[PDB]
């Protein structure tokens, strides 16, 4: 119940790679193409952290 | 009714960010969900209803 | 749930440290790169600079060509099609010549003779970078630790590709330059020798490559453990024990009976990384030259239930 | 623990406000779609 | 039995179980109450191995072999002297390694040290688990864990590794391969590096940690630092283990053909399936 | 509403716009594949028809 | 306020943020009309 | 409108250099994509318009 | 109003040019687009 | 225009480096696309109509 | 600004850039010149 | 193009030099090869076929 | 002034620069054209 | 091309120098290397045929 | 000029001196070629 930036960010970017790779898989025609585009934006999520 | 201690307790930032991105995926995959059963996919439906296929 | 010095919680970025010069000919030396972020989290942010003199050149420039001549194959065997290079990457490769041609010249340039070139490139890289790990030992005047920890990679190197395939007089032996074909030749190179892991020497190596994962395992979380008592310079633990040292030695030997110095550890470092190879070298050299089926081999020095 | 009692209050009513108007577009779409396309 | 130095640490407290109970030492060796579980195991484990070489009938190390259950008696018990002992083993084998993390918890405690060692060996524990016990409970069958034999040991590996086909191709294993090659190569690196600081050219003086990054800087570039390397040690070698662990507990389980055919789906995509030329097509 | 104008004394406007412009061409993208992944409405596959392009 | 910005500013920022939505929200609903009348798809 | 502000809160560097990469990554998408479809692929229209295969 | 020191006079002279070359660059995709549909419509 | 203002805020050295790296990764990618298709692989076609083959 | 590069400089660097640009430009219409006449695309 | 000379007061010659001496003997190392590579301007084929050198 | 050189050694070293490079052209020229008549490619 | 002597007042000649041997071996092993791969034009196999030495 | 501290004197006779080397090394590559069109011509 005391979770810093950089843990909740963490959270939030698994959720976004989830998300958005369920989001392209469906809108690709290749489940590969999901991964690609939610694990780059959960990355750059989860690389910029506001502090 | 309060509800607005919440603001207090938490940080408005993470609210916001945990709201906004659990909502869209949420409606999102609603989206999906209707484009996969072949009730209620407009794409196709209207294709056939132009006479389009 | 404190922390547990994994990653720093806080980066300082002062000046570019432009390092010693003992007998490093600055000219010969580059300037310094960027900083980076991400780097700085686990270790130091600051890229560079980096010494270039005779042997860094002849490394770079085999190096390279060695780098370049797989990828002209690469794309020869793409066809120079942009898609079919990325698509057939992984399963691209620069095979040796065949069998039939021995360890003759006389290949053609598409079925081996492109390979040579190849080899030969990254032979001149390999060695000619070895003693640039050497010469720059010898500039700051440290020792050549570095040089023959190097030297038993080059012996395994060696003789996976030059010294064993001479023995069996044919550069079929070799390995061939692609991802998945050298994973290929791994196999059949132990499917043809019946069970490599049989090997004595093959089994050694590996005690030691899970030996160098259980010593840095052991060795890394030491100092992260002691490095609340500035464990983590290793070099004044040396030169003056502090505490850190001592309640290292004490935790092995109240953990195992025996313990080590902050120096005499990582004389165990060195080696168990060394036999990896050493004993790589060895086990590789008898297979086919001594040793042309490990399980027979096996059977008759008491390690399979027949015979 | 930022804001202080009227900070997070006219936060709170900001908050109300988009979700009320977000709500009722909400309603207007699921209306519209029914109109067209019943599901209930 | 006690270094120039020992003295000063040897205090009570730290003891996760048992307080002053087991509190001493036997000879350099820490007791604990885990310390005790641990020789228990330990010894029980060893002797039930000797035993186990009686009833096979031979004596020869390299040929002493405690089989799991054949995978008729799926995950039930076994006869002991077909499988049954192997249970008792690795019980024995599962105990003496959790007890023996727990021992070095209760060292850690009493010197002030970080938990990182038995957190590392935390990691060795769950790979060893994954092998005997979490893969074949899902595959339902002790006789999927591998036999307690120097030599046998080495057969189940050959044979669940050609189970499917090259198992180099397994894309866990290719990442936990190239992390223990990574490490191998940092702990060459690491361990030279710092005798060539402290064990330098004849009368030279001992060099500084600037000597050290200085010689990696003017080799490839860039010093990880001392902090650095041994962050990097300790997480290259977790991560070899987790993702070793993570390949075998994927195989059988999720994955059942030849491996090679997985990778198919790389060559088989939508915009580059089609295309001449090349490898594959 | 009028209020809000708030939401950016929480939120620095360099981040949301950053965010919002990824948003923005992600959520572009992902409908334009939808429709081009559907037989009709991919506007490339409908000309080729109806010009009689194969 | 964490990003130290003035209410006076919050207010120019925003204005100056909806004149941009209101715009790029028209050039969608043009867009939208556009594909309609091409393929309506209701 | 006011748009010119909004140079007052982004770094010039940093944008052009993203909208660099980002036209050119759309620029080879876009282009990409029409030679992936059996029609507008302009190398593959001339060869059957000019019977070169 | 001082996120990155840019002065407002600046930046309204950077929009100017920056916007200069959006239509410019637009006008050639425009011209791009005419002669496509000219050659290959795609509707 | 007054485009010449990209260098007050680009730095020459960098982007005459990118530009070099791009051009040259562009005319090698241009050159290998033709050399793929049967169609303007000039190699090809010219032994094809002087029957090299 | 950024760079310290004066106006001034900013017009010759540019305008040698540009003749370098329009120079590299001319050499590539002359060669799809070429190419179209030899083999043309459309 | 008269004022082609100020690049050398932006980029140091050798580290252009250097860079333009590997660039040109890697393009012009990818170039023969792409010829040896193709079944014709393989220039050591057509001579050997010219002059009977099979046998 | 990045490098430090001034006017008239870069005026100095673009004018070793292009003579290098003609020459280099020229050669290159005389290739193409002895390849062209052994083996034209158009 | 007078001026070409310039090229020692920018370029460090133990750098060029070095980078000229290493270049030209290179070169010349990868040359005799081709020359060895194509059958004709191997001259360690062309007299072996012209002299009979291997049957 | 001051990137290797080298007179145009010294430069003058340095390059001499490598050109000298260099036409020697061209002459006997020369010879080497002509050799090997004459013993086997490859064109
Ligand atoms: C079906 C496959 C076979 C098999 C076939 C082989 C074969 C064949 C070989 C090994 C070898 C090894 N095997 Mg085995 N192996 C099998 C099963 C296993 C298992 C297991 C759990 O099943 C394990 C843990 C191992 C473990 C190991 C290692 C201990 C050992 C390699 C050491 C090393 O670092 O090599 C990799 C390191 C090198 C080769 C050194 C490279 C050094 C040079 C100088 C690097 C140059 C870099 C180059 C220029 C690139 C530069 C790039 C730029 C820097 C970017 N094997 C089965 C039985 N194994 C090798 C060995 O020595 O066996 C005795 C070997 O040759
Ligand atoms: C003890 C046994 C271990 C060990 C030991 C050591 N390994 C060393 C040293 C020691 C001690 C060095 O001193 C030396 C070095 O400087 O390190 C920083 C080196 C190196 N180990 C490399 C690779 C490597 N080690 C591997 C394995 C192990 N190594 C085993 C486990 C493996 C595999 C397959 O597992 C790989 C791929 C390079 C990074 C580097 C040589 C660079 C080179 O040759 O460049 C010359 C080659 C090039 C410049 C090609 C460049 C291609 C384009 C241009 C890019
Ligand atoms: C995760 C990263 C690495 C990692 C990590 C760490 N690892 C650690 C530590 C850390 C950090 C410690 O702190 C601890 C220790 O103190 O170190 C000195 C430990 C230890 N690492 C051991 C061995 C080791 N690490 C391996 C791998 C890695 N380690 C990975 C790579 C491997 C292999 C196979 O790769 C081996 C063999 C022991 C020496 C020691 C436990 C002693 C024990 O538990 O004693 C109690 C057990 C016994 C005395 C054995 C006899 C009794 C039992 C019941 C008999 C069981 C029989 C057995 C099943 C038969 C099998 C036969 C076989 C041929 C089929
Ligand atoms: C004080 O906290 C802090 C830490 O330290 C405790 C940190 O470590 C870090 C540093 C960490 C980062 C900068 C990055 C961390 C973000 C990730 C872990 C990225 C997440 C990665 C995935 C979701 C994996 C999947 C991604 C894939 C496979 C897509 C890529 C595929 C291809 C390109 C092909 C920060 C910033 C920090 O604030
Ligand atoms: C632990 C060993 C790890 C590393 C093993 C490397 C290979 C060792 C074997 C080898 O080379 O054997 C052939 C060589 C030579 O074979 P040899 O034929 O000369 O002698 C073996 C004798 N007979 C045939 C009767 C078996 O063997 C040796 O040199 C003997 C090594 C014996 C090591 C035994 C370890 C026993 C451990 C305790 C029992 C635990 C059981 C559980
Ligand atoms: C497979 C996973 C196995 C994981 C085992 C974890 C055991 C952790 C023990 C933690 C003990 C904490 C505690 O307060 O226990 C109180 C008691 C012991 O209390 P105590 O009386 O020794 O006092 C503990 C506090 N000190 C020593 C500081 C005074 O724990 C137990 O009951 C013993 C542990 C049982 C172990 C089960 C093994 C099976
Ligand atoms: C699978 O689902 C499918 C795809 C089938 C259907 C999709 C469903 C869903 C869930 C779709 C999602 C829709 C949503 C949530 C859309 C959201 C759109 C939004 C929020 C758009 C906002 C746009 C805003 C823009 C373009 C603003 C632009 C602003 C400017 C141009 C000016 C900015 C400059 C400023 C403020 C200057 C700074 C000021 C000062 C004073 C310094
Ligand atoms: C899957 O989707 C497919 C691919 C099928 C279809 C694609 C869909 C999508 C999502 C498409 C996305 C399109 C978008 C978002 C396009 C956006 C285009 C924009 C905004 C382009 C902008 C171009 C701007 C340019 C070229 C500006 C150039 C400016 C200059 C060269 C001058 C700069 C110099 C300055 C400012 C000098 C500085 C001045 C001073 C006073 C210091
Ligand atoms: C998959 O897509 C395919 C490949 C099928 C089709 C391709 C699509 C795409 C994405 C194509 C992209 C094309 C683009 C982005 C082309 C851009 C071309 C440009 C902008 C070229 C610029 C050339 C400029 C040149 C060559 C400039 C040369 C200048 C000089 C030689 C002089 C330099 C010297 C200076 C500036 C001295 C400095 C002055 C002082 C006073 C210090
Ligand atoms: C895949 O694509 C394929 C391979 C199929 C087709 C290829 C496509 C492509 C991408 C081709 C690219 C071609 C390009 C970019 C060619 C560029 C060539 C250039 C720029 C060549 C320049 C040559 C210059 C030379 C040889 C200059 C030599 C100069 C000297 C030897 C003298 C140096 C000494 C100096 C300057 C003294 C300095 C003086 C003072 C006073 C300091
Ligand atoms: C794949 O492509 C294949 C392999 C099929 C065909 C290959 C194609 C290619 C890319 C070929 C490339 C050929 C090139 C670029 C050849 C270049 C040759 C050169 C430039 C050779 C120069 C040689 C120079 C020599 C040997 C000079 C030696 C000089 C000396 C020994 C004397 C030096 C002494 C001095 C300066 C005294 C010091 C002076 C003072 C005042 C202290
Ligand atoms: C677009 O990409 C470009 C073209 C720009 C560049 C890309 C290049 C690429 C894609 C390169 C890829 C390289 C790869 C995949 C390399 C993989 C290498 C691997 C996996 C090697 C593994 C084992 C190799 C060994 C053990 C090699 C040993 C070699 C030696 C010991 C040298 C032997 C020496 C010989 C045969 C000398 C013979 C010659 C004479 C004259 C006696
Ligand atoms: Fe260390």
């Amino acid at each position: 119940p005391e979770v810093s930036e950089f843990a909740f960010r963490l959270m939030m970017a698994a959720v976004i790679f989830v998300g958005v790779g369920i989001m392209f898989a469906f809108a690709g025609g290749h489940w590969f193409v999901g991964l690609v585009v939610g694990g780059l934006v959960a990355a750059f999520f989860a690389a910029t952290p506001n502090s | 009714s309060k509800f607005y201690k919440i603001w207090m307790i938490f940080d408005p930032r993470r609210v916001f960010v945990a709201q906004g991105v659990f909502l869209f995926l949420l409606a999102v995959m609603i989206h999906l969900i209707l484009l996969s059963t072949p009730s209620y996919n407009w794409l196709e439906i209207s294709a056939a209803k132009y006479n389009r296929v | 749930a404190e922390y547990q010095n994994i990653f720093s919680q806080v980066q300082v970025r002062g000046p570019a440290d432009l390092g010693m010069t003992e007998d490093v000919n600055l000219a010969n030396r580059s300037g310094v790169g960027p900083f980076s972020t991400l780097l700085g989290w686990f270790g130091n942010a600051q890229l560079g600079p980096i010494y270039l003199g005779s042997l860094g050149v002849l490394s770079l420039f085999s190096g390279l060509m060695w780098f370049f001549t797989i990828g002209i194959w690469f794309w020869y065997q793409a066809g120079w099609n942009p898609a079919v290079f990325l698509r057939d990457l992984f399963f691209f490769s620069l095979e040796p010549p065949a069998p039939e041609y021995g360890l003759s010249f006389a290949a053609p340039l598409k079925e081996g003779g492109l390979w040579l070139i190849a080899s030969f490139f990254m032979f001149v890289a390999v060695w000619s970078w070895w003693g640039r790990t050497y010469l720059r030992a010898q500039a700051l005047g440290m020792g050549k630790h570095t040089a023959w920890a190097f030297l038993s990679a080059i012996w395994l190197w060696m003789v996976l590709g030059f010294i064993r395939p001479i023995l069996m007089g044919s550069w079929s032996e070799a390995v061939p330059y692609g991802i998945f074909s050298h994973l290929d030749w791994t196999n059949n190179f132990s499917l043809v020798h019946g069970n490599l892991f049989y090997n004595p020497f093959h089994g050694l190596s590996i005690a030691f490559l899970y030996g160098s994962a259980l010593l840095f395992a052991m060795h890394g979380a030491t100092i992260l453990a002691v490095s609340r008592f500035g464990g983590e310079r290793e070099l004044e633990q040396i030169a003056d024990r502090g505490t850190a040292a001592e309640r290292a030695a004490l935790f092995w030997r109240w953990t195992m009976g025996f313990n080590a110095t902050m120096e005499g550890i990582h004389r165990w470092a060195i080696w168990m990384a060394v036999l990896v190879t050493l004993t790589g070298g060895i086990g590789i050299l008898l297979s086919g030259t001594v040793v042309d089926n490990w399980y027979v081999w096996g059977q008759n020095h008491g390690m399979a239930p027949l015979n | 623990t930022g804001l202080t009692d009227e900070q997070a209050q006219e936060l709170h009513s900001v908050y109300m406000s988009g979700l009320w108007l977000f709500s009722a577009v909400a309603i207007v779409a699921h209306l519209a779609v029914y109109i067209w396309r019943p599901w209930f | 039995a006690l270094l120039s130095f020992e003295r000063k640490y040897r205090v009570p407290g730290g003891t996760l179980v048992g307080g002053n109970l087991f509190d001493f030492w036997v000879g350099p060796f820490y007791v604990g109450f885990f310390g005790v579980a641990t020789f228990f195991f330990a010894a029980l484990g060893i002797i039930l191995i000797a035993w186990s070489a009686v009833l096979q009938g031979t004596w020869n190390p390299q040929l002493i072999s405690v089989y799991p259950p054949a995978l008729e008696y799926g995950l039930g018990g076994a006869p002991l002297a077909k499988g049954g002992l192997w249970q008792i083993i690795t019980i024995c084998a599962t105990g003496a390694f959790v007890s023996w993390a727990l021992r070095e918890v209760e060292i850690c405690r009493k010197l002030g040290i970080g938990y990182h060692i038995p957190f590392a060996f935390a990691f060795a524990i769950l790979a060893y688990l994954t092998l005997v016990l979490f893969r074949p409970v899902m595959m339902g069958a002790w006789g999927y864990a591998f036999p307690y034999g120097i030599w046998t040991h080495l057969d189940w590996v050959s044979n669940t590794g050609y189970t499917y086909g090259n198992f180099h191709y397994n894309p866990a294993h290719m990442i936990a391969i190239s992390f223990f090659f990574t490490n191998a190569l940092a702990l060459a690196l690491h361990g030279a590096l710092v005798l060539s600081a402290a064990n330098p050219e004849k009368g030279k003086e001992m060099r500084t940690p600037d000597h050290e990054d200085t010689f990696f800087r003017d080799l490839v570039g860039y010093s990880i630092g001392t902090l650095g390397i041994h962050r990097l040690g300790l997480l290259l070698s977790l991560s070899a283990v987790f993702f070793s662990a993570l390949c075998m507990i994927i195989t059988g389980t999720i994955w059942f053909d030849q491996w090679v055919d997985w990778w198919q789906w790389w060559v088989k995509l939508p915009w580059w399936a089609n295309i001449p030329g090349g490898i594959n097509g």
